[PDB]
């Protein structure tokens, strides 16, 4: 049925505005959440246009996906925050919700080219109630410290769509697909949404912080962790590759793991050089998972992840929790350890659940799913121009 | 459509295979004015039946039944036969025979000590098994044997009745405020004037008078040749809510002169809250409900079933006659169950029991029909008609504001305007009409061309001797008994007409398709 | 409900479901009399 | 509690497309035949 | 002749010039950053949404980018004048937000005779259009006093129905069945959601610069926010729902979806609650796209009016039921002012877009600035030294 996916639409948007009645009510956090709104709607809508039969949707499918997840993630946060009572929105709730919205898109990463708007609106809701469980858990069971979100965002959404992709998984489409191949104004746009997020991460990792020492400290050190990611995943890029040359899925995505492996570590005095090591290592882990395990996942282990988010968010946000568990050891944070082992691995297996559970019900051929010969191609749900 | 497949559920599916194919026309024809113009008149047309209904059934029943319930039903049902039903065209709501059966069951109750909305439910509750064996086995195929003459019959019966009762009610406003020379100045208007006031009566026949006249008039400017024709027709299709606008907006501008204005409930709530409730225990309310009224509801159910199956039937036949151009079927037997089935889960909420009633659907697919250049060309046959008029029939009670200030009397002259706009679909009528004219006047169809002018006029007069019975029926307490009076012609028609009339004059006057044989 | 009203052993739910039960047994028994019948 | 909430309005709306898929999909089996 | 658009805009930066020794002389860094998104919104927004046509692009963003660097400077100083009453005024933030609405609205109605009109007919239309926009608003704000924070009626409404009148006056018959450069491609659609995104995240900030601090501003933010998200959802269906085989448009995610801040923009600062923006935002989006799929075609070829980027079912009709979910929620008693006032600022703000573009388009239809021919509309190459390669 062609109606599956406005009728769906119309019905979510039905149910978010009755949520909105039902429980809902009504300054200097605003920059940073216009940092992270350009983030997550720029960045990642066009960090997977790197395809280049598959641009308009994916940065269709990143608006459509977000927008509806802003939405949902609000009323779900709120929910768990107040004990299901009604709430206040403020602009920390509009930064919680394009977190949703993010770790949403970092699962859809995953499963780009592969997949229905009809499947990626079913997971964005499924995934944002699982996600904010397992955030809310962290943050006010275990009390964990992580501002940066590198395990309750990143590893969460990497695994999420590892799992999805996982059970999700095309036999046809494990030697290679025609379709799933860039150009060179694909990559041109890509690099948009790769400057975008490289810029604006800092604000990523210290929109939520506490004002004073701690949002200073996450500023600066996200800053020169990406600083020091750029360099390694440059050195790393061009050890890998024959002849030294450059790939651009490389400088595209692993330019930006010294984000993610600072996140839990942002907000403590882990010191510039700290960050610059943490950033270091995240770009050499990204780059080394783009060129060896990524292959080695799509082939033995039978999960192909499409924009390799998994070398990006996941490697790296258990780089991330690592770090936080040394640096809780290191007398760096008055955290417990205990505590931050704990919230990486609940936030492991709960992504790897969802995951497992979302997919299972993605699988049904319900949503409109493309063949294995339409996968990557944007004709299956857009009118493409006759010219490129 | 009527015959008998012998499978069970085969006359169900049938329905269902004919007009869902369609759906998605169902949606898209209703892009047009017409259909807008249609849902504004049959808004009026179904809501206030519905509150001088629900006012009437509170008022006998003590308010266990009331406006609010009655328009919640409507609404509920209405937008289930909307999205459900194979004839969407059809009005379903609460009817006069319904309110006897209301009537009678409550003094039954009364006299034997019984619980009233307790036995609605147990009622309502037999319903739903009476309706699914009548599908499983087709019992709809006996529908077949309903000619033209039973549908005429019923449909200027009804047409009768539904003019007759607006000029009642007319009758009723002049009683209540009598013309005399002298009036008390204080008189106490909380709920209702406590007695005659002064210009009430007159201005209320100068409402209804001019509003019968405006809606002739541009249903005659309809078939005019004023205008470019595109404006022209737009201004005939809505031409009742131009003459509603005209004359409501005459009233507003008297101020000092009292108008009955429609009233509807405060809120959505139940018109006795100190007697029962949204949902009524099976088992009773107050009193333990007693064994034997809970099978003993079965011959009240077979009634009602006969009421409502009979109703929905024929207005079925009626609005789906083929000179209607009706080119996209209609569903006899998944009509009949949706219609029964909701009403049995209504009685469950202390809701009443609809069915179709005839001049409101006949109403709404008049007021669809196309005439081509006279000649019906199509009729605009979509779901949102009527789904829409249950809308707003729901969300008649938020809307307070617009409809207090809304005289009955421009209601009365739609009633008249949709009563002398009802007997058009119908050759007893016109055969009547040639009564009082010369033979050589008569038209050139092939009941009056092939069968004698007395043999014709005895043939009318039979009917008018039937129509003069059931007209009998309905001013006696037996009023209940008014379908089984109509199903007796059914032996009229096919066993003692023909002892007196050949079989070419019973083809040519009773004809299906209006063929000459 | 409203006011006071009287206490059974089986709730709404209960007893409409006890009832639909009963009449869709009975409907089953007719059809499978109806079946059997019209065969021998 | 509030995971109760959420349950809730999952299952409704899971229950809401569910039920739309069943009529149409009924509706198509008995119309294509 | 070949001189006559660097002729033009030499004299008018001068007059510019001479008219801010004249006039002009100079909370702040607390505004700036909403400032700076109106700024990247007017700028990049616009400009590259506008970049759709496949052989438009430079003229579409060059164009955008000159016309919204005059209108700052002029919308300026016919806002401070009319403000002042002919006196000197000091320039300050609020200052500077209202010429980049200016700006905005001149852009808008650029949009509407994208690809067939030359630089000089832009500039002469920002000259006019500055003028009647901002005593219109001037009008609406002081004399009506109506409450249009957002500014559904005075920029919006008023832009598209300028921008209308101007394509009116300025009709080719030739272009009525179409033309084979007015056409999409893969990358100039990337380039124009690359504008549609910019002006979608940063529309909160426009609607919230000028409202109260406070309550009114975060309520102003919250609404865009939530009515933003309930149009994309809604576009898409809807897009899903008019288009042929369910394939999603493009022309719809790049401009309806910001219907739902365009219609929200009154009721912006009120108190209309989450779910009333939501409510606006889905029904924006609906009216959207149903515009895009069905009241364009008719535009074109049955009321001679072309509306090259559909700017018509992006700003007008979502303006209009912007103006109208303002007149209901004063009734509804969502906030102060009298329905009277909103709907007097409506009725005005409609039919001075009118009168002023019948005007200016007049001004612009005689034969003296360059137009292109009606083989030559919508190709950068009239204009612009376009490369051999793509
Ligand atoms: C609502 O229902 C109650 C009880 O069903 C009605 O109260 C009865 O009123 C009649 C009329 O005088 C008398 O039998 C008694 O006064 C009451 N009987 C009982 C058993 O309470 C009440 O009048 C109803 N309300 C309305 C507005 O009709
Ligand atoms: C035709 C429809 C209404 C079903 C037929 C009704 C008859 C056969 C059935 C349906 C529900 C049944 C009742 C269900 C529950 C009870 C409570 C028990 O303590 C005594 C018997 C009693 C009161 C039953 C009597 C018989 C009953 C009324």
């Amino acid at each position: 049925m062609r109606f599956t996916f406005p009728l769906m639409a119309i019905v979510l948007e039905i149910a978010m505005i009755v949520l909105f009645g039902l429980f809902v009510e009504y300054f200097e956090l605003y920059p940073l959440f216009q940092d992270v709104h350009v983030m997550i709607f720029v960045g990642f809508g066009f960090l997977m246009t790197f395809l280049k039969k598959y641009g308009f949707s994916s940065v269709g499918i990143n608006l459509l996906v977000a927008a509806l997840g802003l939405q949902w993630g609000t009323i779900v946060q709120g929910i768990l925050q107040s004990q299901g009572q009604k709430f206040n929105i403020g602009i920390k709730n509009m930064i919680n919700a394009d977190f949703s919205a993010a770790t949403v898109l970092i699962s859809f990463g995953a499963v780009l080219g592969k997949t229905s708007p009809t499947q990626m609106l079913i997971m964005t809701i499924l995934e944002i109630v699982f996600f904010a469980h397992n955030e809310y858990l962290v943050s006010e069971i275990f009390k964990a410290s992580d501002i940066g979100a590198s395990m309750t965002i990143h590893a969460f959404g990497a695994y999420f769509g590892l799992a999805v992709a996982g059970i999700l998984y095309r036999s046809g489409l494990r030697k290679g697909h025609e379709n799933e191949e860039s150009a060179y104004y694909s990559d041109l746009f890509a690099m948009i949404g790769t400057l975008f997020l490289w810029m604006f991460w800092p604000s990523f990792n210290s929109a939520i912080a506490e004002p004073g020492d701690k949002q200073c400290r996450a500023i600066v050190n996200t800053y020169f962790s990406l600083a020091a990611c750029v360099l390694t995943a440059f050195a790393f890029s061009s050890l890998v590759e024959h002849r030294g040359k450059l790939n651009m899925v490389h400088i595209q995505n692993a330019t930006l793991a010294g984000g993610v492996a600072v996140g839990t570590c942002a907000d403590m005095a882990i010191h510039p050089f700290g960050s610059m090591i943490i950033g270091s290592i995240a770009g050499m882990v990204s780059v080394l998972g783009y060129k060896f395990l990524t292959p080695l996942f799509t082939t033995k282990l039978r999960i192909h992840d499409t924009c390799g988010v998994h070398n990006l968010h996941g490697l790296p946000g258990v780089v991330g929790g690592l770090a936080g568990i040394v640096a809780v050891a290191m007398g760096a944070s008055n955290t417990s350890m205990a505590m931050q082992a704990a919230a990486l691995g609940s936030s492991i297996g709960t992504a790897v659940v969802g995951g497992l559970m979302t997919g299972l019900i993605l699988k049904l051929p319900l949503w409109g799913q493309p063949s294995d010969q339409n996968c990557y191609d944007d004709s299956v749900y857009w009118k493409v121009p006759k010219t490129r | 459509p009527l015959q008998q497949t012998g499978q069970l559920f085969g006359g169900l599916v049938r329905d269902i295979r004919r007009r869902y194919p369609y759906y998605l026309s169902d949606i898209t024809d209703a892009f047009s004015p017409q259909v807008l113009a249609a849902v504004i008149f049959i808004y009026f047309a179904a809501l206030s039946p519905a509150i001088t209904f629900g006012g009437l059934l509170g008022e006998k029943t003590r308010n266990q039944m009331g406006v609010s319930e009655l328009l919640i039903s409507t609404a509920v049902q209405g937008i289930l036969f909307a999205l459900l039903g194979a004839q969407p065209l059809l009005v379903v709501g609460f009817s006069g025979p319904l309110l006897v059966f209301e009537e009678a069951f409550f003094s039954f109750c009364e006299t034997n000590g019984l619980e009233y909305i307790v036995g609605r439910v147990w009622i309502g509750f037999w319903l739903i098994l009476l309706v699914v064996l009548v599908v499983a086995f087709e019992g709809s195929f006996l529908v077949r044997f309903i000619s033209r003459y039973t549908q005429e019959i019923f449909s200027f019966l009804i047409s009768l009745i539904f003019i007759y009762e607006t000029f009642s009610k007319l009758i009723k406003i002049f009683q209540d405020h009598p013309l005399q020379k002298t009036y008390n100045y204080n008189v106490l208007m909380v709920p209702k004037p406590q007695g005659p006031l002064p210009n009430t009566a007159l201005l209320s026949l100068v409402l209804m008078a001019g509003t019968f006249f405006f809606a002739m008039m541009l249903r005659k400017f309809k078939n005019s040749s004023y205008f470019p024709g595109k404006l022209r027709r737009v201004i005939g299709d809505f031409g009742v809510p131009i003459s509603i606008l005209i004359m409501v907006l005459v009233d507003f501008f008297i101020q000092d002169t009292y108008t009955q204005k429609l009233s509807v409930p405060d809120g959505f709530k139940v018109s006795n809250s100190s007697a029962r409730g949204w949902v009524i225990h099976p088992l009773g309310l107050r009193s333990e409900f007693p064994i034997w009224m809970m099978f003993a509801s079965a011959l009240p159910a077979l009634l009602v079933f006969i009421l409502i199956f009979l109703e929905s039937q024929i207005t079925t036949l009626i609005v789906s006659k083929p000179e209607r151009k009706m080119v996209k079927g209609s569903g006899f037997h998944l009509d009949l169950l949706l219609v029964v089935g909701m009403g049995g889960v209504a009685a469950l909420f202390g809701m009443p029991w609809l069915s179709a009633t005839t001049v409101r659907s006949v109403t709404h697919a008049n007021a669809l029909t196309v005439m081509g250049k006279a000649q019906i060309q199509e009729v605009k046959e979509q779901r949102i008609s009527g789904l829409l008029v249950a809308v707003l029939v729901g969300l008649s009670i938020l809307m307070e504001p617009i409809l207090s200030r809304i005289p009955l009397a421009v209601l009365f002259g739609i009633f008249l305007y949709m009563g002398v706009t009802s007997l058009s679909g119908i050759q007893l009528f016109d055969r009547i009409l040639l009564l009082f004219k010369p033979p050589k006047y008569h038209p050139d169809v092939p009941y009056v061309k092939r069968v004698k002018t007395w043999r014709m006029h005895l043939f009318t007069g039979i009917q008018i001797i039937c129509l003069a019975v059931l007209w009998v029926v309905k001013s006696t307490p037996a009023s209940l008994a008014l379908p089984f009076v109509l199903i007796l012609t059914v032996p009229l028609r096919r066993v003692l007409l023909p002892l007196i009339f050949r079989n070419v004059e019973l083809q040519c006057l009773d004809a299906d398709d209006a063929k000459a044989t | 409900g409203e006011r006071v009203q009287l206490a059974h052993h089986f709730s709404e739910p209960e007893i409409t479901l006890i009832i639909f039960g009963v009449m869709a047994g009975v409907i089953g028994t007719i059809l499978l009399i109806s079946y059997g019948i019209r065969r021998l | 509690a509030p995971v109760v909430i959420i349950l809730i309005i999952l299952c409704v709306m899971a229950g809401i497309i569910g039920t739309i898929l069943l009529i149409s999909y009924s509706i198509r089996r008995l119309i294509k035949a």
